[PDB]
């Protein structure tokens, strides 16, 4: 009944905690994504629709660790610039923060629109180089 | 009679008498002050605060004395002990019907099994007192400026000055002491709600909550004090971006939630300085601390 | 396909994040109930099946805050004799760790067995006994 998944996608494999998820990027030399989201918000909710209805997106995203919360993490880095939803962020196999790797918007630099898939299908591609 | 004043606790462990309706200042008590890697305490609800930046704890004062012994997910340990005192008050003379104040005396020292000498002290001073349409009694932070607005309609009735900030207003009611409900205002923020609408209605223009730090003769202490915009906030440790892009207005906010000790994890900006470590510490206004995340364990 | 539950039990409501357990605890003050398992671990599995199975205990877990996790927390407090598996610790919505409420072994203070049902649900009714502040 409940799902790792939240919706955002059923045949991709998700990591439960935000500690395993780096020790899983850090051991398979796979970048991180997180996505921060809420079930009240109509926002998250058109996004995790448009997320969940992409071929590209599922087709990219085996390649990486993938790991969605409701919940605020515990990590001081991965909120530059505040707390909202919805929020994807991503993690360097280096255990570094990938806070260079932002959205369309200036006031939330990492906040994505039901319409910026393009823009996530590129900071992801962005995000597969390495450092 | 009693029942017209109202007993005024100040930073330095002074009890400032006051008349209710007009704010005429009556005799003062003199008592031991309110309060005494470091730790900053507010000396009005207790809380305790970690000196990665600055954080709060989960556990205030009288908590940690409680659970005494104790140890956190940081490998601090705790100890409290608490002590009462219940020195008698003429409500005419002021000397020491007459006035039952009672205080709670509360120390936690705390060693750290890391270091084995280095350890920190502190100090909270409860008064016995409990908890009891507007807000009737505001203090500033910075100086010791008390407010008494018309809980019916929202002007204010008397201004007082009493030096050190205001920590606690108390009335005896029934035949006990009784804590008022108080807010913690900048006294820019007063100025300004006082010249530009002229009635405080503060409910019990934009009030930020804000942390204000400030310093004394007993050592660094912490508050929580509104102010409006334009009160100028001490910058913070990092300054992201000049970035120009479309503004959006389809996220939703989320709570802060609590945060590690020591970070996990390094971090990239993009073509952004950081600055110093938040310069905590400094006698001004910053942005709240985020709570730690931490749990205990009783020895 | 894959679920929060892991098989505990899925008429249950869990948390996802320890801190997030630690959040909705001490918001609810209901008690936060950690389970540490592997999928590896055939004492586990046996455990897992029990505790399914035990329709006493999926009646009183409602009460309770759950999380089962197969990887180890940062969090030193929930390993006070060692990491091995499975453990199941008890949070006091103060934020508290119930060291006090154990097992049937001195080594393992908090592995349980699949004949240890009552002790559990024992342990579970104790748990739900909040301390005083």
């Amino acid at each position: 009944p409940q799902t790792l998944s939240r919706g955002w996608g059923d045949q991709l494999i998700w990591t439960q905690t935000y500690e395993e998820a780096l020790y899983k990027s850090k051991t398979s030399n796979k970048p991180l994504m997180i996505i921060h989201h809420l079930d009240e918000c109509p926002h998250s909710q058109a996004l995790k629709k448009v997320f969940a209805e992409n071929k590209e997106i599922q087709k990219l995203a085996e390649q990486f660790v993938l790991l969605n919360l409701v919940y605020e993490t515990t990590d001081k880095h991965l909120s530059p610039d505040g707390q909202y939803v919805p929020r994807i962020m991503f993690v360097d196999p280096s255990l570094t923060v990938r806070a260079d790797i932002t959205g369309r918007y200036s006031n939330r630099l990492y906040a994505y629109e039901p319409a910026d898939t393009a823009l996530l299908l590129d900071n992801m591609k962005k995000a597969l180089k390495l450092l | 009679r009693p029942e017209n004043l109202l007993l005024v606790s100040t930073l330095d462990g002074s009890l400032h008498a006051l008349s209710k309706q007009t704010g005429d200042l009556k005799w003062t008590l003199r008592d031991d002050p309110v309060i005494e890697m470091a730790f900053l305490s507010d000396p009005a609800d207790g809380s305790l605060y970690i000196l990665q930046g600055l954080m709060k704890l989960p556990f205030t004062i009288p908590e940690l004395v409680h659970a005494s012994p104790c140890r956190s997910s940081d490998g601090v340990f705790y100890t409290g002990r608490k002590q009462d005192a219940w020195f008698v008050v003429d409500p005419e003379s002021g000397e020491t019907p007459r006035l039952y104040i009672g205080r709670t005396q509360y120390t936690v020292t705390m060693h750290d099994p890391r270091a084995p000498a280095l350890r920190w002290n502190t100090t909270y001073r409860r008064y016995s007192a409990p908890p009891m349409k507007y807000m009737s009694h505001l203090a500033s932070c910075g100086m010791g400026l008390l407010l008494t607005v018309d809980p019916g309609s929202g002007t204010v009735l008397w201004t007082q000055d009493l030096g050190v900030p205001v920590m606690g207003v108390y009335t005896w009611h029934q035949d006990g002491l009784r804590q008022l409900p108080h807010l913690t205002l900048a006294r820019d923020t007063l100025h300004f709600l006082a010249l530009r609408w002229g009635h405080i209605r503060l409910p019990a223009t934009q009030l930020l909550m804000t942390l204000y730090v400030g310093k004394d003769e007993t050592g660094f202490y912490v508050s929580k004090a509104l102010v409006h915009t334009g009160v100028a906030l001490v910058p913070r440790g990092l300054t992201l971006a000049p970035a120009d892009g479309p503004t959006t207005d389809e996220v939703t906010l989320q709570v802060s939630g609590e945060r590690e000790g020591s970070p996990s994890t390094a971090v990239r900006y993009p073509s952004g300085s950081v600055a110093l470590p938040s310069q905590w510490l400094l006698i001004g206004h910053h942005e709240l601390p985020p709570v730690l995340h931490t749990t205990m364990l009783r020895v």
